[PDB]
């Protein structure tokens, strides 16, 4: 059963705070 | 009541209904009483969201645009659910949040929220309503920042977050390389000298956004 | 008329936007002419992604639908996208039982309809309360069962449709009726008759076939 790993932009953020 | 709605938007947030989300943060929101933290998160994912399903849309239809009256009506019908999503934001932000915000830290918070909204409006403002949607956004954005270089350590994470975003609305929005570029630089010089204080944890928050103040700088150099 | 919505369709499809592309491709069936070859594949893409948002959905509220009164909030909420995925299922049964499924020339069409149809009311299983499960299920395997004989006759055992549809009947006795050595049975026939023939061809020109037959030997490997 292989449940495991494998297969150019500008950032903006929202900032969710605590 | 309320305590029922933010239980079962996060359900909402959890099976990736972003609509029934903003519905019913927006309910919380109408209540007319000041956000929690954890609330107003909620608020802005949930739109963040319902918004961003209709930018990627159509920066997809707009771009098959150019390579035809279907690709632009389609772009259109997209544009219209876009404008009535950022309404609809800025109307809850100018009637419930922004008066409600009592803090620095809330009121500079809703005044970024309030700048990217009319910032994605930018993105498909056509004609001559572009040019009066450009301004409230830098206004909402201009305020904030004031606030902000008053009440905040150049470190902060929200301060941090206003200067990457109001950056962008320089380089893309006012095609203004330069403004864009010496904000971004302003923001990330200050912070990495301030960064003698921070907690490891502070500095996690930090690091994070700064890092994506440069990757743009990159981006952009 | 027809071919803006066909064009509409792919737009939608390019967008995300699979509600808007269902929605296009449901006029063109209900324009009334049987369908074509690409057509039917949009309306089934547009339909799968339209039922597949809920499922996901629904997979997700009752994972942690395990518990005291927060479960009785997961519920509603289940049962509101339980309404909303009815309605879609509903809505393209419909279509097959009054467009689709009557105006289809070919073997090859009907057999895709009809896998459409054991699909659509397997979804309606997955779902459903003990009354109506028992007969839900049903037309659903008699739909497949159908597909199947005729599927069997009429198209080469390489053929993407059979195959898909061997996949999902497979699918349908394991999950739906629990019957893993028929549905052992029903894949594995399917794959080592698609496997022998598929030596014969130039494989590069049938990647979709040989997808679904990677499919069909995922399913054999768990299942054994
Ligand atoms: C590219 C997307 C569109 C245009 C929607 O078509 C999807 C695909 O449409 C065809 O493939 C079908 C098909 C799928 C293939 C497995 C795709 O294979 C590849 C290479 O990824 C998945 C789709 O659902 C589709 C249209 C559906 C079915 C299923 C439908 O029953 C109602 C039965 C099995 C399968 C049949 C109908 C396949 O023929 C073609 O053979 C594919 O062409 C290639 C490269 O193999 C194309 O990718």
């Amino acid at each position: 059963p292989r449940i495991s790993v494998i297969s150019r932009r500008r950032q903006s953020v929202l900032n969710l705070m605590t | 009541d309320k305590n029922e709605l933010v239980q079962k938007a996060k359900l909402a947030e959890q099976a990736e209904r972003y609509d029934d989300m903003a519905a019913c943060m927006k309910s919380v929101t109408e209540q007319g009483a000041e956000l929690s933290n954890e609330e107003r998160n909620l608020l802005s994912v949930a739109y963040k969201n319902v918004v961003g399903a209709r930018r990627s849309s159509w920066r997809v239809v707009s771009s098959i645009e150019q390579k035809q009256q279907m690709a632009r009506e389609y772009r259109e019908k997209i544009e219209t659910e876009l404008r009535d999503i950022c309404n609809d934001v800025l109307s809850l932000l100018e009637k419930f949040l922004i008066p409600n915000a009592s803090q620095a830290e809330s009121k500079v918070f809703y005044l970024k929220m309030k700048g990217d909204y009319y910032r994605y409006l930018a993105e498909v403002a056509a004609g001559d309503d572009k040019k009066g949607i450009v301004d409230q956004s830098q206004q909402a954005y201009q305020e904030a920042f004031e606030i902000s270089k008053k009440e905040m350590q150049p470190t902060h994470p929200i301060r941090l977050g206003l200067a990457l975003n109001f950056s962008v609305f320089y380089y893309e929005i006012l095609n203004s390389p330069e403004k864009a570029c010496s904000l971004a630089k302003t923001a990330f010089d200050e912070a990495i000298a301030e960064l003698d204080t921070l907690s490891e944890e502070s500095y996690k928050d930090s690091t994070l956004i700064m890092q994506l103040l440069r990757d743009n700088l990159t981006l952009w150099t």
